[PDB]
Formats: C-alpha cells, sequence, structure tokens
C-alpha cells in the first residue's frame, strides 16, 4: 500500500 | 480541546508496534532499508492516531509525513538507544556498535551524529512523557518547513502538543529559569535531528543511485519526495 492508500485506509 | 494529561495519554496509545528485521556494505544497507520500510507503514498508522491529524487536508497530511519521516525514525532510534552508550538499537536483533559503521561508506559520520544526539538526550534525562511530546511536535512541523482552514488547524494542534510539553516540564518542579532552558535545549536538539535527517536522506539516495541497495515500495515513495 502507498502513502495515500495508507492515509485513506 | 483535551487536557495536557489527556493529550499525552493519547500519544502513548498511538505508539506503533515494534518491528524486527530478520555484514557487508550491501547486507547492512539491505537490513536498514527493510527496517525503514516496515517502520514507515506503522508510522502512517501512528500519525492517524495523533489528535486532529486526520482532520487536516489530505495534502497537508501527505506533506507533513514527506517532510518529517526520517526525523521521526531517528528520534525513535535515539529513544531506543538512550540507555546504551555506544550502541544504536535499530531494532531487536539489529543492535549496532559504533565501529560497525565502518561497513558502509559514509555511514560512520551519520552513526556518530546519531550517537552524539542520543548522548545529549541521555544527559538531559529525557522523560517518557517528553519523548512522546517531541515526536508528535516533529510530525506537526515544529520545524516550520513551508508546506486556510487546514493551516489554522495545524497551528492549533502544534500549539496543543507544545502546551503539553510545557506542562510535562512544569511537573519536574525545577525553577522557571531551568524549565525554559530545558525547553530551549529540547527544541534545539529537534533542529539538530532535522539536520541529521537531511544528511541521512542524502546518504540513502546516494546508496540507491550507486546501486549499493535497491529501494522499493513505501521507502521509495518517501525517498522520491526528497
Ligand atoms: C543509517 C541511516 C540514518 C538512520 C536511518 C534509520 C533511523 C531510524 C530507524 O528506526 C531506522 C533507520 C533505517 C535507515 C537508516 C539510514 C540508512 C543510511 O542511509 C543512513 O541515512
Amino acid at each position: 500500500q502507498s502513502l495515500i492508500n495508507l492515509l485513506a485506509d | 480541546t483535551l487536557s495536557p494529561e489527556q493529550l499525552v495519554l493519547t500519544l502513548l496509545e498511538a505508539e506503533p508496534p515494534n518491528v524486527l528485521v530478520s555484514f557487508t556494505e550491501a547486507s547492512m544497507m539491505m537490513s536498514l532499508t527493510k527496517l525503514a520500510d516496515k517502520e514507515l507503514v506503522h508510522m502512517i498508522g501512528w500519525a492517524k492516531k495523533i489528535p486532529g491529524f486526520v482532520e487536516l487536508s489530505l495534502l497537508d497530511q501527505v506533506r507533513l509525513l514527506e517532510s518529517c519521516w526520517m526525523e521521526v525514525l531517528m528520534v525513535g532510534l535515539m529513544w531506543r538507544s538512550i540507555d546504551h552508550p555506544g550502541k544504536l538499537i535499530f531494532a531487536p536483533d539489529l543492535v549496532l556498535d559504533r565501529d560497525e559503521g565502518k561497513c558502509v561508506e559514509g555511514i560512520l559520520e551519520i552513526f556518530d551524529m546519531l550517537l552524539a544526539t542520543t548522548s545529549r538526550f541521555r544527559e538531559l534525562k529525557l522523560q517518557h512523557k517528553e519523548y512522546l511530546c517531541v515526536k508528535a511536535m516533529i510530525l506537526l512541523n515544529s520545524s516550520m518547513y513551508p508546506l486556510a482552514e487546514s493551516s489554522r488547524k495545524l497551528t492549533h494542534l502544534l500549539n496543543a502538543v507544545t502546551d503539553a510539553l510545557v506542562w510535562v516540564i512544569a511537573k519536574s518542579g525545577i525553577s522557571s529559569q531551568q524549565q525554559s532552558v530545558r525547553l530551549a535545549n529540547l527544541l534545539m536538539l529537534l533542529s539538530h535531528v532535522r539536520h541529521i535527517s537531511n544528511k541521512g536522506m542524502e546518504h540513502l539516495l546516494s546508496m540507491k543511485c550507486k546501486n549499493v541497495v535497491p529501494v522499493y515500495d513505501l521507502l521509495l515513495e518517501m525517498l522520491n519526495a526528497h
């Protein structure tokens, strides 16, 4: 998972 | 707003899980980069538990983490290492003596800087509650790196953690003069950690560019932002 996906997860 | 005791307890519970890694120049850098990538995943989870962070704009959340990630890794390393002179406790089963920095070109200077800063925190007898505060202050851009509702919110969040740090220091019962000096010394150490971080990222990028170590996934993404 990318930074954005991790933040949005 | 939360009370300072409430805020500090929130920071405690946000603490990330610990990670385990698993020398040549290649194998030390492989271990260290694998470690960083694992910690970075948990760092994002940690940031999301800091009061107010997820209320910031997505762009601010991204830019804050892009700016501070290596500093946050480094202050954690310093805390893990604080009571072990001459050793860097990167992880359980990755405890490095200062002299093992001779394995990697350019890394010894960085180890010495990390050890010296750790020694200053030791001399200050950095408290658990202070550590929690200063790590959150790093994330919330106490450095004031240039990144309106979100900016106003961020200022509020940073002020809250600073207030909590002041409160923690005030509990020590030392003179107001000494409380002010301690705060100054802590803030100046954070500025120094920023400088070591800049050096560390330059070194990582060099090791990548020279094909000494591959860099993948989240670490790649954060490195590419520098
Ligand atoms: C040693 C170094 C700085 C500390 C990093 C570091 C600091 C704190 C941690 O918890 C993990 C790490 C892993 C990567 C480490 C970096 C590799 C080198 O390129 C150099 O910049």
